[PDB]
């Protein structure tokens, strides 16, 4: 119909009008590297880890925020989008808290997942890192912000999602942080859902701290009966 | 056909009133020629001036250098529902740059002529003047030429016997380099943080308040009218193919006048120097480097500063970009590595975070350059610092990555040895 | 460098939500000007105006303002607290009667200008970032001021004081304390940013009205 | 400690396709429940509508 | 002639000068366009 | 280097070493260690069961 066709590493796929390049690696079965962007949220395009080359382009797009253009050749795998994601991630690690054997999303975090599928294996940072002194936003969600990558996902979850604008950043620069500015519980009937969005441990269940590690749990599908939603 | 550029007339300068020494208000400026036959270039139609800024060849006067007609015609499409806006870039962050600070506060009024006719080119419904918020008094000069604009029916309800709306809007950034970029600039205007906003949608689809907008220097804005009253091949006629026109330029640190003068595109370096400026401090011979246009170009050393032109293709070749034409001139007898990590440390006080490359790698070149001055690294480094820079250009949101990225990779790749040396002394001083 | 100015508020008894802040009349003129300049529907869009303006009324901006100007605006106060963090002309802190910027840039720190700021230091007897005991002056360290032709230079209260040398600011202190206040500009005699004795450009009278105008025009 | 006495309660099987699954199952004698594949539906994203002139999807901040 | 610098005129511009020249130009505006909604969050 | 009888350590101050990470009980591969932990009193991240069968160590 109004279809376009574009390629993935040489393979065609016909997408509509408006796809965005990460939406058409996806129809093919790869999924582009992410931080930023979440499908429910409004797109971000900050943590720059979506980096992908197109063929005959010198300059990297961003697949997350970037609609796909017929003819496109998109390199995946590509020596540029390769060296590209291993920058991002340096940069990311550059001032990131040792903190893993204490950190709850050991053994789940997308941080150190992505760091061992798509970054280095090695630092060459020697200087000293970044610390930041944590907020209080309730009993529920757990707040360490030395962890924090500034990814923004849970501004625009509480905007959009929980129609509640009480996050926000405030500073500039390197010292631009996540918050509330003043002492503020964010309250919410959805509040929780930030623990899942986080992708680091910046922010964490309260009641299930230190408790168990993901890799030891049985996962059992079931149905909640707290109310009538199912 | 000619070769030879540098020798621009008093008589055929376009900021006549540059030095604040004739009157600044509405009768000096008609005086001077301002708003003359102004009906005439709004009644022929936005197509004949666009395709007069298109035969002029003028180039963005921010620094960038896109062709001005290009995008002037880009925001030519017709009428969709919204608004169409001219917002006018007056926040002069750059430091070396303070050309538009003497032409808003000296000559408002070809400010203000030229977004009138800006915006009758691109159809738009009114113009925004972004003024730096530290220049109140320019500010203030601004506004005063507006008021006295609106009084004449030059601008506003018919704004002349032409039967075209149009306003004139000016609002104050508060203390924000970043909000020079033209994204960013439409994020503060809408009353947010001055993030730049990625590209695609560009602003003459989504701009100010999600309508077409364009996004246009002062000089660009204030020299159009004058070349729509003299003609497109006028203006062509100045410099080489390419680089037409007369723009003016800044010269600032080690000379003996360091002053703002109007010339010749093409112009000698050196010519310029001696010329206007006076000469660098203690002769010729007593110049150590350059940086022609701002401190996002890299520097260039004395043999190339010898015989280099000062345009957008011949700086490229010489692997520095034109910029914004302010010329920072350093002697011998200053610190190389200490300016260019002073210029570090003012990109890392001004990056907004947006971005994880710009805002951790930035602050991570800060941190390296600081101790380069000190000479406390080791010589395996310096290429550890060149990769850094890499990887932080083209892959940020925004300019200002590469703004920051390109003052290190101009200091190695000219003075490696000196950091070398410097970091030799430092190990024998310390055991 | 480092800045030192923290990016979290916490509450204090001459900096707090009861903090009594208010619009005088003639600048609840000013703001209904303000918001009428921009379209409707876009009324966020003043923030930074209005904002600017308690400040100009109060000399800086504590919490109760920015609650005023988000209750005015009709805009969230969590986004009136990131436009205060992240514009640096905002005083979140009080701040003496004349806040002087200095340039410490690398364009005006080729014409030497830390001879200027130890000048000041040693005049007012403050380090970089404190305020005198009589809350008179702010001593600030600030990014280039768009003014590098005439460098070194200062920043006070909207005015600019350029090509400075040491006794030239010692002056300027001296008759900002005596009452009155100097006259703006640069110094040397030099009146804005032409050759101090070249006068290389503009030297002929500016032609007249239609001098070079096209055909057909 | 922990104590189970059923011997299948760590034994979690592989298949390609839900089709293998059944046919395993039934020629081994247990009785199954199937649920079918759950799929995330493709959408809509615009970064250019967070910035709109007359739409509610206008963002705050970013 | 060129002898006289003349822009001493904003040695006397006060605090409130360009908010005052902003009031004094609104009453020569065009009514603004308006989006169909009082604010985004409506 | 020798391996013999195992124990928990603690640091000069006489607070323990361990944090309940799970990376020893997950690495095992006799599956012979057992972890419980939850926050301690003051907060501190610390194990309340910490058991090791040695009849099924391979030490
Ligand atoms: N005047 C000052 O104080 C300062 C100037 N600068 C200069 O700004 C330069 C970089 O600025 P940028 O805007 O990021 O460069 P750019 O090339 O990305 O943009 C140039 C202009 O042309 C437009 N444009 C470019 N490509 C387009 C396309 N394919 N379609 C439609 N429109 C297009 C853009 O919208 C923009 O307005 C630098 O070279 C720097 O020297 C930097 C800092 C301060
Ligand atoms: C970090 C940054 C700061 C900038 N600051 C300014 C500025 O202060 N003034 C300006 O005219 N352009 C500035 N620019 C470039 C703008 O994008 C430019 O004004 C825009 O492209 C339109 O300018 P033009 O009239 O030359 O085409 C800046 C760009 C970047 C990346
Ligand atoms: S957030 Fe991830 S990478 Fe960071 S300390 Fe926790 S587990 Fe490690
Ligand atoms: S707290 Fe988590 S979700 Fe929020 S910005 Fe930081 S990393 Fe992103
Ligand atoms: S490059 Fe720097 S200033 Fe530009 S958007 Fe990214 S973080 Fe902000
Ligand atoms: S749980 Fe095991 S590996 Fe982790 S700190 Fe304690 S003893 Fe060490
Ligand atoms: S996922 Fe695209 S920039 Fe973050
Ligand atoms: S460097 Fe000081 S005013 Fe620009
Ligand atoms: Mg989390």
């Amino acid at each position: 119909s109004n279809l376009i066709e574009v390629f993935v590493d040489g393979q065609s796929v016909m997408v509509e009008p408006g796809t965005t390049v990460l939406q058409a690696c996806e129809k093919v079965g790869m999924q582009i590297p992410r931080f930023c962007y979440h499908e429910r949220l409004s797109v971000a395009g900050n943590c720059r880890m979506c980096l992908v080359e197109i063929e005959k382009a010198p300059k990297v797009v961003a697949a997350c925020a970037m609609p796909v253009m017929k003819g496109w050749n998109i390199l995946t795998n590509s020596e540029k989008s390769k060296k590209a994601r291993e920058g991002v991630m340096e940069f990311l690690l550059a001032n990131h808290p040792l903190d893993c054997p204490i950190c709850d999303q050991g053994g789940e975090c997308d941080l150190q997942d992505q760091s061992m599928m798509f970054g280095s294996d090695r630092s060459r940072f020697l200087e000293g890192k970044r610390a930041v002194e944590d907020k209080n936003i309730g009993p529920l969600v757990k707040t360490i912000m030395t962890r924090c990558i500034q990814c923004t996902r849970c501004i625009r979850f509480a905007s959009e999602i929980a129609g509640v604008d009480d996050l926000g950043t405030t500073g500039r620069g390197n010292d631009m942080q996540v918050g509330t500015y003043i002492e503020k519980m964010f309250m919410s009937e959805l509040s929780g859902n930030i623990i899942d969005i986080c992708p680091v441990g910046a922010l964490t269940s309260k009641p299930y701290a230190f408790t168990a590690r993901p890799w030891e749990t049985r996962k059992t599908e079931s149905i909640d009966v707290m109310d009538a939603v199912g | 056909k000619k070769t030879s550029f540098g020798s621009l007339k008093d008589e055929d300068r376009i900021f006549t009133n540059l030095y604040g020494r004739h009157d600044w208000r509405l009768k000096g400026a008609q005086s001077r020629g301002d708003w003359y036959k102004t009906k005439e270039i709004l009644l022929k139609g936005p197509d004949w001036i666009l395709g007069e800024v298109k035969t002029s060849g003028l180039r963005g006067r921010g620094g960038a250098g896109f062709p001005t007609g290009l995008k002037w015609s880009f925001m030519n499409k017709p009428s969709d529902g919204r608004p169409k806006y001219l917002v006018v870039n007056a926040d002069e962050g750059e430091p070396g740059t303070c050309k538009d600070r003497e032409i808003i506060r000296h000559d408002p009024h070809k400010l203000v002529e030229g977004c009138l006719v800006g915006g009758r080119a691109m159809g738009a419904r009114a113009a925004y003047i972004y003024i730096r918020g530290e220049f109140y008094n320019e500010a203030s000069n601004l506004q005063v030429a507006i008021r006295e604009a609106y009084e004449a029916g030059l601008i506003g309800k018919n704004a002349c016997g032409s039967g075209y709306d149009f306003d004139v809007f000016v609002v104050r950034g508060a203390g924000a380099y970043i909000c020079g970029e033209e994204t960013a600039l439409i994020e503060s205007i809408e009353g947010k943080q001055g993030k730049p906003r990625l590209k695609p949608p560009f602003p003459a689809d989504v701009g100010v308040f999600g309508c077409p907008t364009t996004v246009a220097n002062v000089e660009t804005v204030a020299v159009s009218p004058t070349i729509c009253r003299r003609g497109g091949a006028w203006f062509a006629s100045f410099g080489r193919e390419r680089n037409s026109g007369t723009k003016l330029f800044n010269i600032s640190g080690h000379v003996n006048h360091p002053c703002t003068v109007e010339e010749e595109m093409s112009v000698p370096l050196k010519e310029l120097i001696e010329k206007h400026a006076g000469g660098v401090i203690g002769g010729w011979d007593n110049l150590l480097a350059v940086i022609p246009g701002g401190s996002s170009t890299p520097l260039i050393p004395k043999s190339v500063c010898e015989t280099v032109l000062m345009d957008f293709d011949a700086l490229v070749q010489a692997q520095t970009g034109l910029g914004t034409a302010a010329v920072i001139v350093m002697d011998r007898s200053t610190d190389i590595v200490k300016a260019i990590a002073r210029l570090i440390e003012f990109y890392k006080h001004e990056s907004c975070g947006q971005c994880t490359p710009c805002r951790e790698g930035v602050d991570w070149m800060n941190k390296v350059m600081a101790r380069f001055v000190k000479g406390d690294a080791r010589p395996a480094e310096i290429d550890s610092l060149w990769e850094i820079s890499k990887q932080i250009e083209g892959h940020t949101i925004c300019a200002l990555g590469d703004g920051a990225a390109w003052p290190v990779q101009g200091l190695i790749r000219h003075f490696r040895p000196e950091l070398e040396e410097r970091m030799q002394q430092f190990a024998l001083q310390h055991q | 460098g480092a800045g030192g100015a923290l990016f979290v508020h916490r509450d204090t008894p001459e900096n707090n939500p009861d903090t009594p802040f208010d619009f005088t009349p003639e600048n609840y003129k000013r703001i209904e000007a303000i918001v009428k300049n921009y379209p409707e529907g876009h009324k966020a869009a003043a923030v930074l105006p209005v904002l600017d303006l308690a400040q100009r009324q109060n000399g800086w901006l504590p919490i109760s303002a920015m609650n005023k100007v988000a209750e005015i605006l009709q805009v969230p106060p969590m986004r009136v607290y990131e436009v205060a963090t992240f514009y640096t002309m905002y005083n979140r802190k009080p701040v003496g009667k004349y806040h002087i910027q200095v340039c410490t840039t690398t364009p005006c720190m080729l014409r030497n200008s830390d001879s200027i700021l130890e000048a000041i230091q040693k005049k007012l007897g403050i380090k970089v970032g404190e305020t005198t005991p009589d809350k008179l002056f702010t001593l600030i360290e600030v990014e280039c001021l768009g003014a590098c032709v005439n460098a070194p230079m200062v920043q006070i209260n909207d005015n600019y004081y350029e090509d400075l040398t040491p006794k030239d600011i010692e002056e300027i202190i001296d008759e900002l304390k005596a009452g009155k206040i100097p006259k703006p500009g640069p110094r040397s005699g030099r009146f804005s940013c032409e050759p101090a004795g070249g006068l290389t450009s503009l030297t002929e009278p500016p032609k007249g009205p239609g001098f070079g105008v096209q055909a057909g025009l | 400690w922990s104590s189970t006495a059923d011997p299948l309660s760590n034994l979690v099987l592989t298949f390609s396709t839900k089709e293998d699954a059944v046919a395993f199952a039934e020629k081994n004698g247990w009785s199954f429940d199937v649920e079918e594949r759950k799929v995330p539906k493709p959408k809509s994203k615009s970064y250019g509508a967070n910035f709109s002139w007359n739409k509610r999807t206008r963002v705050s901040t970013k | 002639d060129n002898s006289t610098y003349r822009n001493l005129q904003h040695h006397e511009y006060s605090t409130y000068t360009f908010l005052d020249l902003n009031v004094e130009l609104s009453k020569f505006r065009m009514p603004q366009p308006s989006s169909g909604r009082q604010s985004p969050r409506h | 280097r020798f391996r013999g009888e195992h124990a928990l350590r603690r640091y000069p101050s006489g607070e323990e070493r361990c944090i309940a990470c799970k990376l020893c009980e997950a690495v095992c591969p006799a599956q012979a260690i057992t972890i419980e932990a939850e926050p301690r009193a003051d907060g501190s991240r610390r194990t309340t069961r910490y058991d090791i069968d040695m009849t099924k160590c391979i030490y």
